[PDB]
């Protein structure tokens, strides 16, 4: 007679129709993917509209169970996992009214081009903001770009703000940026519970700690560009923003060619070793087998060696052709990757065998808690796989280099700083973007001020500055694939604390002597079983449990991040005597 | 079935549970609420029977998989169902057990 049962009934038949109606879906989907066609597409958006519909009806019938008549914890965390809306909270008129200005800035932000050659985002401009090094040739795409973009979606973003906010205040939450932050909210224990506003005092913590190695970096690149760019870079100033080798300086790993620490010793590739011995996609995928069973995880299905394509189709289908881990349910786990001989795909293949090894183990929890512990722990389970297998003793013992090699300082303090131009270089961006959109979410910044705080905090967070004064007729920030398309930021920098923190508590454990980069989880169990203790929670348990399983801790760590870059940390601060580490907010390319 | 073999039915929701070797073919909607349902589907009336999405491409955890089991019984009745008698030759001119 108690609501306890009968909500327990409730989540059992709805987990009984969704793991058919999502299973559905996702056959669907991957029926599309394989062969884009019309009929396909058209069966996909059919089977997603069901299983949409199928979602909010049984969100509408849920919200009446409160959670506060629920005593066991997992059935309450079920039916709280259920009873998000999200974005039927607002009205007919205001949802199709998103919906548009959504579909209407994905559309400016995808046929987008920049003319004065006359190319668009992908096809000219990538390739040039990658390699050409010219000061003028980036910089009128740069301006180009930020120019037309922006000033073609800053009128749609003032009101698709608005309509976010008051879709969050509809969803009892108070800003978009507390909605998004909501994905961190923890419930448990006295110990096991986390707050939404506690991530904003966190986040800052956490990115005071990096700050010298981050200013090292920049400092070390900076004097490396002083070089290719003499009239253009200030001994104490801050760097142009079409000078990070990317349009928005996202990845500085563009930037190696012109910033090396030793030319004479190149990285290491064992592209032409693997092309040597005959290997192929087959043999890659069978190689990560292995070595994701050696730590002891369990043993892959058959279905992923018969049913998922995982080499290029000779047969003319048309594949989106990109790597994606797609779990189906009932056992389906499947891989749509073009793979390929390279060492950059042979290590997206155990990255993304990761997160199928992932969706393999938190297969035995309710439908309503099939997925990891938040945004961040998804991503980075998969990425401790690639970081320990594209070590130079992996490859020594699978066979790609000799046995005659031997590792070589110099090319160990390259390696660390290719790594870091990828890793470390994008943390502060992530930081400050994502500070930025919290406070103009918040209602922090005037609509007046969003340009002038934008490159303020570019000028302190990050330390880039414009070439060129933008008033706030632009909307440089708009200009982002994340910002323009409805998606977080926030979960890269968690990724990016949450894999070294692993992957630091996946060592200590199996009693390595060594520096953490060169780290070799292989023929060590322990490593395994340590860490499925994770990964087969996923969402049943708070993630700072879930987190306390593996390094100890219930909260972020970045003492793991700096030991990882400690003998690049101190090759920096060695090399960086001559010269000021940090920047001046007050030097503009633009002002004479 | 690649589409879907929708055949094969199981009974999910159920008053109390049964008894041994105990047959229940009842299409009745589940009251689980205390509203008194009307033979329709819905708020706390739910469907007992639902039906398996068997299909190929499913795993091995998922897969139809038949079951047969076999129970003897040894009632105070005669019985009439012994195993296989063996057999042998035969012997000539030679005393031996038979
Ligand atoms: C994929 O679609 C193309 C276009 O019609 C067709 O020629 C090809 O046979 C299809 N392949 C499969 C496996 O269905
Ligand atoms: C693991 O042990 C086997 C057998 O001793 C050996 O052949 C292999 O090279 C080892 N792998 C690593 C990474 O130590
Ligand atoms: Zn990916």
């Amino acid at each position: 007679s108690l609501t306890e049962e009968n909500a327990k009934t409730f989540l059992n038949n709805f987990n009984q129709e969704a793991e058919d109606l999502s299973y559905q879906s996702s056959l669907a989907s991957w029926n599309y993917n394989t062969n884009i066609t019309e009929e396909n597409a058209q069966k996909m958006s059919e089977a997603a509209a069901k299983w949409s519909a199928f979602y909010e009806e049984q969100s509408k019938t849920a919200q009446s169970f409160s959670l506060q008549e629920i005593q066991t914890p997992i059935i309450k965390r079920q039916l709280q996992a259920l009873q998000q809306s999200g974005s039927s909270a607002l009205s007919a008129d205001k949802n199709k009214q998103l919906n548009t200005i959504l579909n209407t800035m994905s559309t400016i932000y995808s046929t987008g081009k920049v003319c004065n050659e006359c190319l668009l985002l992908e096809p000219g401009l990538d390739e040039i903001m990658a390699t050409s090094t010219d000061y003028n040739s980036r910089l009128w795409a740069w301006e180009g770009w930020r120019a037309e973009v922006g000033k073609q979606l800053r009128p749609l973003y003032e009101e698709y703000v608005v309509l976010k906010n008051e879709m969050a205040r509809a969803n009892n939450y108070n800003d978009y940026g507390d909605y998004w932050r909501g994905d961190y909210e923890a419930e448990g224990a006295d110990g096991y519970n986390y707050n939404r506003n506690q991530l904003i005092e966190d986040v800052e913590r956490t990115f005071a700690e990096i700050k010298p190695l981050y200013e090292h970096l920049h400092a070390y690149v900076r004097r490396k560009l002083m070089d290719t760019y003499p009239s253009y870079i200030s001994p104490t100033g801050c760097l142009p923003a079409h000078l990070l080798g990317d349009m928005w300086g996202r990845f500085w790993t563009n930037l190696y060619p012109l910033t090396v620490p030793f030319a004479q010793k190149p990285n290491i590739d064992v592209t032409d070793a693997m092309m040597n011995q005959g290997w192929d996609a087959e043999r890659i995928f069978q190689e990560a087998e292995k070595f994701f069973v050696s730590v002891g995880l369990p043993h892959m299905t058959q279905g992923f060696w018969a049913n998922s394509m995982l080499t290029e189709p000779a047969d003319g289908r048309k594949v989106v052709c990109h790597p994606t881990a797609w779990d189906l349910g009932h056992g389906d786990f499947r891989i749509k990757m073009c793979t390929k001989v390279t060492m950059d795909n042979f290590l997206t293949a155990h990255h993304e065998m990761g997160h199928i090894q992932y969706d393999m183990a938190y297969a035995r929890q309710p439908f309503l808690l099939r997925n990891g512990a938040n945004e961040g722990f998804h991503e980075a389970v998969g990425e401790i796989m690639s970081l320990s297998a594209a070590t130079p003793k992996h490859l020594k013992s699978i066979g790609l280099l000799p046995s005659d090699f031997q590792e070589d300082s110099e090319t160990e303090i390259n390696f660390l700083l290719k790594q870091a131009l990828t890793i470390v270089g994008t943390l502060p961006f992530t930081y400050m973007l994502e500070k930025w959109r919290w406070m103009v979410f918040r209602g922090e910044i005037p609509k007046e001020q969003w340009m002038k705080k934008w490159w303020e905090m570019k000028r302190e967070i990050v330390g880039v500055v414009e070439p060129l004064p933008h008033d706030e007729t632009y909307c440089d920030p708009a200009s982002l694939f994340h910002v323009s398309n409805d998606y977080s930021f926030i979960r890269y920098y968690t990724r990016t604390i949450y894999q070294f923190q692993f992957q630091e508590a996946l060592c200590q454990a199996a009693k390595y002597n060594g520096s953490l980069h060169k780290c070799d989880i292989s023929n060590s169990t322990e490593a395994g079983q340590k860490l499925l203790k994770m990964l087969s929670l996923g969402n049943s348990e708070p993630w700072t449990k879930a987190l306390e399983n593996v390094v100890g801790a219930r909260n972020m760590d970045v003492k793991p991040l700096l030991n990882y870059f400690q003998p690049l940390f101190d090759w920096l601060k060695e090399q960086n005597r001559n010269s000021f580490v940090g920047w001046n907010t007050e030097w503009s390319p633009y002002a004479d | 079935k690649v589409g879907g073999n929708y055949n094969y039915l199981y009974r999910l929701f159920r008053k109390s549970n049964l008894k041994p070797f105990e047959r229940d073919i009842s299409t009745e909607i589940y009251q689980a609420g205390n509203k008194p349902c009307n033979g329709v589907a819905g708020f706390n009336c739910y469907f007992p029977l639902r039906s398996y999405g068997f299909r190929p491409t499913y795993g091995v955890g998922h897969q139809p998989y038949r079951v047969v089991v076999l129970s003897f019984e040894l009632l105070h009745a005669p019985a009439t169902v012994c195993g296989p008698k063996k057999s042998t030759n035969l012997v000539k001119n030679k005393c031996v057990n038979f």
